[PDB]
């Protein structure tokens, strides 16, 4: 059930958001999988950070991250979003969102393909298929 | 006593399972209308997405320090109880002759469709945010202004009826296919029907991130599935309500079933079949109606609050008062009034 | 008419196919199966652009990167010709093993990394004379 | 007296493709005072390419304005090759012109789609992205990725086209006019977009010239002036190109002028499919851009040029220049002060998305908030072209 | 003073009357212009979709598309990279870190070879400048590691990645190297 | 300053010189397209200006001192 | 017109599409377009 | 064509007038301190804000040139402008406040011996 | 007026840097009598206006040099 | 210079303009037939009501 619906909230900062909305394009559709994102951080599950991440943004990003329910994950979409990427040597850029939010699936490269974002999504769902939360209540 | 509780369980599981798969249905038909494919992956075929999404979004449940939980933990349950479900108390042509309702139909549906509006308003009352409650007052104001011209038109179509119990409209309408063939203000009822249950081309208080990254409150968790299910269930109820009075139940092949059932069955074999085709008639008159809702979701964009109140209190309502300056007039002219 | 154009599969593979892909493509020319997986090109006359070539993955735990990547063009349309045709293009390989680990992410045996060399400075060894 | 409050408009997703932090004040849900607030995305390219070489500069440079990529590549390359006193051969000018116009199709398409999604209609958005995916492939069969590209160089371009691309792009442009009509039939005519867009955000020409506006809003305010017909860079001289002119400075003519620029750019793709010459597609010499990779492995001089062109960049003569072309969001200017060395001593971009955003407060007054959502999308506020 | 800029011809365009003769009230009164758009989207509803079942199908992969930096070797390959540092000096995010040494057999090889896949923009300049064509953008999108520590590609990852496929790279070069 | 004609299709450039110490006056008195750009000039440089409303920061962090394009 | 794209009427063309010659890009001038304009300016 | 809290840029000539102008700036910058503590929800008290504001202006008591004091006045009034509303956020706002010691552990006692 | 300056000589006494409250004559100077800084002068002015919950204009802050002036402006409400 | 992707030795030019209203009955008949349908509808509707005149007194 958690692996099926799986909607994000767009944070969507730059070019990598143009590829994100290309996943909403009809070629590599989100809704053939279930990805129907709301624009609201409480109604969300995972928080795709796409685009580069400024120094100026990062407190707003962590404040969005905190008002988000407990089964939460983060996708770092785009090379700039993880390890700073193509700028990384600015005064005003954050050297990767690992300095801000904990991330569970990275997505490489300036703009990663719509193929790439969906492959990261399926790898995240493959991680979800090993969450084993109920038998971890049983303390396996 | 046992037969009626299993009756009511069959009808509740019909409406609940119905409104469950309706969201998958509309998303599919938007998707083909948007030249793509809808939920095509979930489990066993791809008919199952909402039925997994309900189990998904239960297990979130946040609360907000800006607001008492005691109102928002109940106000989406309010419109889930009253707006969604006990509108079906009228059994809005539970599509046979019979219902699960005694009598005095249409104004009960009026009262409960009226009762949903401050379920929306007190929902938007929450969180004490000076940018939020004005949007709430906006939503509720346009909501009541189109409630009024649902009300003042389905009280004038029953001027061809005059009987207030539920069935008598339906047995009256089988002679003419009275519903739309004598009057096409169905369409303005239809354009009223997108507003009083806002699943609209209006989307007006769903200024999703125009406010501080939240539209209604973002009461996610069980109140989210409550609001979601009640909005869709209000849609299929008011769509049935359109197919109740101003669109017709009891399709004319059952009128021709005099030339069919007399050629099919001998004498009353447990009434085995006619309720089924009657249900088939009402169901195909209902889903074909809401297919136009799913059109108008993805055909025309949002509708600009000041122009929306322009669209209520300036144009449609004086046309309306003309139209029941003539429907009392024209039947008085041509021959005469209806009895009850 | 897509129903009887799925009847060409045979329902034993169809009830698995529908359990794998949401659509049921017509079972067509297999191309050639690979190290893990089975492919299909499609000679169907009426299908949309770039939904011709596809894959049955032979594993319920399915993903990408199970494709041996010589075929990855032929699933991404990098070549008209199926890669089991020309031998003179296909053979640089004398780097002799071809073990082909698909991807190990999230698996305990994930790839990690390390400096190759040694430290740059080479601290002295504690040898004392008298 | 006035006692007005304020809101913050968009933290993350108010207008798509924009971190639109707009500190907006209201009295009666009227925008008496407007204070756009951009700059959340100050990635600092303007600093960073002071330590990069010119070959290194370009994949910084289309990261600005990330919906019109190789047009931004082209304006930087024109600024540099103007400062080199060289001229790219005719094959290069025609393929950069046709790529500028499919890029123009892409930019106006994504602008109208995101505009209409903010307005509320979802189908034009997805229908337009359906052939934006075909244009993504037409980048992809040329570039190394889907939308970003190092394909333009200062010395012309990277590499000549493949054959099936030029054969296919005709068959694409055969249907694109039909589908452009198809998305046009349900917005241009309806009463929604006729009160959803009225004389709204009227900007007079006396004011629009004083605001530093350009491009589509300028020509919507009824001054028949762009750069392309008036300062013809890169073979727009040689192609029949007709420019639409507004009559009323509202957002409706700013809609219809883009919708005319589509079916003007398709003529350009037509005649650039026809007039495509054969020739060198890089620059003719090899002192300045790149050697050909065939004879870089059979020759001394080709190796030394290859080596120095990827180590030290290359020589640029000193001095200043400024070069503006009409990107599909408006006049993009590039102002480059070159040291006389391997690396640019100063580069200042100039963005219509930084000027139109500056004009936003003077335009937005006397409206409502759902007016303001549309008037963002009209003036092409994709905030990756702020800094 | 000719100064030829003139002639916008300024159409006065009164347009008071004779647009319609009560047909105007019909088209305004009921939504004929808008029912037209509904008929358009219904006619669009019947036609073909465009979804590509991405685990099972794939979008078009041009031969010049960029990927994950696999190091080629020769036929019977002696690790074709020579640490020539040209692929260092143009990596525009400085995502290249090389160190080299004279190896035992006399030639020069890479002591370490480092790609910050955190910060590889995929400009392909590495591929456009390594003269022995030894670093190559792949077409494979085979990624999505859970740590940065699973992204920082050393020499062994890249040699392994080239050893995983050169078939695809041979297809790529043999459709591209007469254009590069 | 780069300026653009409309009647004449002709650009021009106009330069001053200013020190971090002493300001030079703005040009927002003449037209309204200035007051955004001169904020950008002040933020990137600390070239301080004069006769101007709302000389804020846009292009940096709000607690960030220094001036980057120095 | 008609005969454009899919649901095909079986009519297409990818043949005889050439102009085969040797180039004649006779030019040398770096910046001579501007000299009259520079003299005006 | 607007402001936000009436930021004006016009440097006067005489050092007495600049003195008075910085004085009135100090009054507003001091008066807004409970508005600051309301707005950002700090841990420390309003007198901590006041003694640190006094510290910040005593950092530039002995600056000679009025033509340096001009842009110091602009920086002061401008950061007052960006503090009087919610442009700055509390993560941005704590860059003035080296509040806690226990983040550092044992550290340099400013002796030469404990540089080693 | 009566015992307004009781509150003022309570606030200024509660304010630091004035080690001698016996040196605080009420009708006396600020910077001459107690060596108050010109910065600290308007600091204690803002302390005074914050104690009485009252807001002052700019020239009223300009003219205050002794507390008899301050009490005379306190008298305005 | 060798075989690069030159143009075609023809054009076959394509669409660059607008499109049209659908069927031939643009005028008010698209309204006037509406007055036909009500002109049928009441023609039975009141008549059914007229028949209930005989029906009610029957009971
Ligand atoms: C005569 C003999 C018979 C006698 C009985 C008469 C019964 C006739 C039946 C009822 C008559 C229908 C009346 C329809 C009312 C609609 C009027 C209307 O919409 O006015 C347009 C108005 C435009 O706005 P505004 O700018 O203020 O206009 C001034 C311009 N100078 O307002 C607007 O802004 C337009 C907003 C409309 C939003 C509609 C959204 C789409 C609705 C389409 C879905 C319906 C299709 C499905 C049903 C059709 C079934 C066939
Ligand atoms: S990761 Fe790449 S695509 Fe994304 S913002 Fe950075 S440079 Fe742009
Ligand atoms: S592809 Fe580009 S970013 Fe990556 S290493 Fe090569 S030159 Fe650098
Ligand atoms: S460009 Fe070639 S020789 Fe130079 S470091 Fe890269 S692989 Fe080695």
């Amino acid at each position: 059930a958690r692996q099926g619906s799986f909607w994000p909230v767009t944070f969507g900062l730059a070019c990598c958001a143009v590829e994100m909305m290309h996943v909403s394009a009809p070629r590599y559709d989100q809704d053939r999988l279930g990805i129907i994102f709301r624009a609201s951080p409480r109604q969300s599950d995972i928080m795709i950070v796409a685009g580069t991440l400024t120094n100026k943004m990062a407190p707003v990003l962590r404040q969005v991250y905190d008002q988000m329910p407990e089964p939460r994950w983060v996708i770092s979409m785009g090379s700039c979003a993880n390890g700073g990427g193509y700028y990384h040597f600015s005064y005003s850029v954050v050297r990767g969102c690992d300095r801000i939010v904990p991330v569970d699936v990275y997505v490489p490269g300036c703009p990663p393909t719509s193929e790439a974002l969906m492959y990261g999504v399926f790898q995240l769902q493959r991680k979800m298929r090993n969450t084993k939360i109920t038998r971890m209540w049983y303390r396996k | 006593m046992i037969i009626n509780i299993v009756e009511i369980l069959i009808f509740l599981v019909c409406v609940l399972f119905s409104v469950a798969y309706l969201t998958v249905a509309e998303r599919k038909t938007l998707a083909y209308m948007q030249r793509r494919l809808g939920p095509n992956f979930v489990g066993y075929y791809g008919l199952l997405q909402a039925f997994a999404d309900a189990v998904k979004l239960l297990l979130k449940e946040i609360v907000l320090p800006k607001e008492s939980n005691y109102i928002i933990l109940v106000i989406s349950p309010l419109i889930t109880l009253i707006t969604a479900l006990i509108g079906w108390v009228v059994i809005p042509l539970g599509p046979g002759i019979t219902l699960g309702e005694l009598n005095l139909g249409i104004l009960f549906s009026l009262a409960i469709g009226s009762l949903g509006v401050f379920g929306s308003l007190l929902s938007g009352w929450s969180s004490n945010s000076k940018y939020s409650l004005l949007g709430s007052i906006r939503s509720t104001a346009q909501l009541i202004s189109y409630e009024l011209i649902l009300t003042s038109i389905f009280i004038i179509i029953i001027m061809f009826v005059s009987s207030l119990n539920i069935t008598t409209i339906i047995e009256t309408q089988r002679v003419v296919w009275y519903c739309i063939p004598l009057l096409p203000l169905l369409l303005i009822f239809f354009i009223a029907s997108v507003a009083e249950t806002a699943r609209p081309p209006f989307d007006l208080t769903e200024s999703e991130s125009e406010l501080v990254a939240g539209y209604f409150t973002e009461y996610s968790g069980s109140p989210f599935v409550f609001f979601f299910l009640a909005e869709y269930s209000n849609i299929i109820l008011i769509s049935a309500f359109n197919g109740y009075l101003l669109l017709g139940g009891y399709l004319s092949f059952n009128y021709s079933y005099l030339f069919n059932i007399l050629f099919n069955d001998y004498s009353y074999v447990s009434f085995l079949f006619e309720g089924l085709i009657n249900s088939s008639a009402y169901a195909i008159k209902l889903v074909f109606l809401m297919f136009s809702f799913i059109w108008v979701r993805a055909a025309f964009p949002r509708f600009t609050y000041d122009n929306l109140i322009n669209f209520c209190w300036i144009i449609l309502l004086p046309l309306l008062f003309g139209i029941f300056l003539i429907i009392p007039s024209t039947l008085y002219i041509f021959d005469s009034f209806p009895t009850l | 008419r897509v129903l009887r154009n799925a009847w060409e599969v045979g329902p034993r593979s169809y009830w698995k196919q529908l359990n794998s892909i949401g659509d049921t493509k017509s079972g067509r020319l297999v191309g050639t199966d690979i190290y893990g997986n089975k492919f299909y090109e499609t000679d169907h006359q009426d299908e949309i652009h770039l939904r011709t070539r596809y894959v049955e993955y032979k594993e319920k735990d399915y993903d990408m990167s199970q494709v041996e990547p010589g075929w990855h063009f032929w699933l991404g349309y990098g070549v008209d010709t199926a890669p089991c045709n020309t031998p003179k293009e296909k053979l640089p390989i004398r780097a002799y093993p071809y073990k082909f680990q698909p991807n190990y992410t999230g698996t305990p045996g994930a790839f990690v990394t390390y400096n190759t060399l040694k430290p740059k400075i080479s601290a002295w060894e504690p040898v004392t004379k008298q | 007296r006035i006692r007005a409050f304020t809101i913050n408009f968009g933290p993350q997703h108010p207008a798509a493709h924009g971190v639109l932090r707009l500190i907006l004040e209201l009295s009666g849900e009227e925008i008496i005072r407007s204070d756009p607030h951009v700059g959340l995305l100050h990635r600092g390219t303007e600093k960073l390419i002071e330590y990069k070489t010119y070959m290194q500069a370009l994949p910084y440079f289309d990261r600005l304005d990330y919906v019109s990529m190789m047009t931004n590549e082209q304006v930087f390359s024109l600024a540099v090759e103007k400062l080199l006193n060289v001229e790219v051969p005719l094959r290069g000018k025609y393929i950069r012109t046709m790529f500028g116009e499919i890029t123009r199709v892409l930019n106006h398409l994504m602008s109208v789609c995101s505009h209409a999604m903010d307005v509320g209609a979802l189908t034009p958005f997805l229908w337009g992205f359906e052939e934006r995916e075909k244009l993504m492939e037409f980048y992809e069969r040329v570039s190394g990725a889907r939308l970003h590209a190092a394909y333009v160089r200062p010395g012309g371009v990277s590499q000549d086209l493949p054959a099936g691309l030029l054969d296919d792009i005709y068959m694409w442009a055969t249907q694109f006019g039909d589908r452009l009509d198809e998305i046009e039939e349900l917005l241009t005519d309806n009463r929604i977009w006729k009160l959803r867009t009225v004389n709204i955000g009227t900007v007079t020409a006396q004011d629009a010239l004083n605001l530093g506006l350009s491009g589509p809003m300028l020509r919507g305010s009824g001054i028949p002036f762009d750069i392309r017909k008036n300062a013809p860079y890169d073979a727009y001289d040689k192609v029949d190109f007709d420019v639409p002119v507004g009559m009323n400075g509202d957002c409706y003519d700013r809609y219809l002028i883009r919708m005319a620029e589509f079916r003007q750019s398709l003529r350009i793709i037509e005649q650039c499919c026809n007039d495509m010459p054969a020739g060198a597609v890089k620059v003719e010499d090899f002192k300045i851009n790149s050697p050909p990779r065939n004879l870089m492995k059979e020759d001394m001089e080709a190796l030394i040029h290859h080596f120095l062109l990827y180590t030290k960049g290359y020589s640029v003569p000193p001095g200043e220049t400024y070069t503006a072309i009409e990107a599909p969001k408006g006049e993009m200017g590039v102002y480059v002060v070159s040291d006389g060395s391997e690396r640019p001593y100063k580069c200042k971009i100039r963005a219509p998305g930084f000027a139109h955003l500056g004009a936003f407060d003077h335009i937005a007054r006397g409206h409502f908030l759902p007016d303001a959502v549309a008037i963002i999308g009209t003036m092409d506020l994709v905030f990756g072209e702020v800094d | 003073a000719p100064p030829a800029g003139f002639r916008i011809h300024r159409p006065a365009t009164w347009e008071e009357s004779e647009e319609g003769a009560l047909s105007k009230a019909t088209k305004y009164f009921l939504l004929a212009e808008m029912f037209r758009g509904l008929y358009v989207v219904l006619e669009q509803f019947f036609r073909a979709p465009y979804t590509i079942y991405y685990p099972f199908e794939k979008g078009p992969v041009s031969p010049r598309f960029r990927g994950e930096h696999a190091l080629r070797r020769y036929p019977s390959g002696e690790e074709r990279c020579i640490a020539c540092k040209l692929c260092e000096a143009i990596c525009p995010a400085l995502a290249i870190t090389i160190d080299a040494e004279e190896r035992i057999d006399g030639s020069r090889r890479t002591t370490k070879y480092d790609i910050d896949m955190t910060k590889c923009i995929y400009c392909g300049y590495c591929q456009e400048s390594c003269p022995v064509d030894a670093i190559v953008e792949t077409p494979n999108v085979e990624y999505a590691t859970e740590t940065r520590e699973e992204l920082l590609y050393n020499k062994e990852k890249l040699l392994a990645n080239g050893d995983k496929w050169e078939l695809e790279l041979q297809y790529a070069l043999d459709a591209d190297a007469p254009y590069r | 300053y780069n300026f653009l004609s409309v009647r004449h299709n002709s650009r021009i450039r106009l330069k001053t010189y200013a020190t971090e110490v002493t300001p030079v006056p703005s040009i927002t008195c003449l037209y309204e397209g200035a007051n955004w750009f001169e904020r950008e000039a002040y933020d990137m440089y600390g070239v301080f200006f004069e006769g101007h409303p709302d000389l804020r920061r846009i292009m940096t962090d709000y607690g960030f001192e220094g001036h980057p394009l120095r | 017109q008609a005969a454009p794209s899919w649901e095909n009427i079986k009519d297409i063309r990818l043949d005889p599409k050439v102009h085969v010659d040797e180039v004649y890009e006779p030019i040398v001038n770096p910046a001579d377009r501007y000299l009259q304009h520079v003299s005006d300016l | 064509i607007a402001t936000a809290f009436a930021e004006t840029v016009k440097f006067s000539g005489s050092k007495q007038e600049l003195q008075k102008r910085t004085l009135a700036l100090y009054r507003q910058f001091l008066r807004g301190a409970p508005t600051f503590a309301d707005l950002y929800e700090v841990q420390f008290s309003i007198p901590t804000i006041r003694t640190k504001i006094r510290q910040e202006f005593e950092r530039h008591r002995f600056v000679d040139d009025l033509s340096i004091q001009n842009v110091l006045y602009a920086k002061g009034h401008m950061e007052y402008q960006e503090c009087i509303n919610f442009w700055k956020q509390q993560a941005q706002f704590l860059k003035y406040f080296p509040e806690e010691d226990d983040i550092q552990g044992r550290h340099q006692p400013s002796n030469f011996v404990d540089k080693f | 007026r009566p015992d307004a300056e009781k509150r003022i000589a309570a606030v200024l006494e509660s304010f630091d840097k004035i080690s001698n409250p016996a040196a605080i004559t009420p009708t006396a100077s600020f910077a001459k009598d107690l060596n108050l800084d010109s910065l600290d002068t308007v600091e204690v002015v803002v302390a005074i206006e914050e104690e009485f919950g009252i807001e002052i204009p700019d020239k009223e802050a300009d003219e205050i040099k002794s507390v008899n002036q301050a009490v005379e402006y306190i008298l305005a409400q | 210079v060798g075989q690069d992707l030159p143009p075609v030795g023809g054009y076959e030019p394509v669409q660059w303009r607008r499109n049209l209203p659908a069927r031939g009955f643009r005028p008010l008949v698209y309204l006037a037939a509406l007055c036909g349908i009500c002109g049928y509808g009441f023609y039975r509707a009141l008549g059914g009501i007229q028949e209930r005149r005989e029906l009610k007194r029957e009971k």
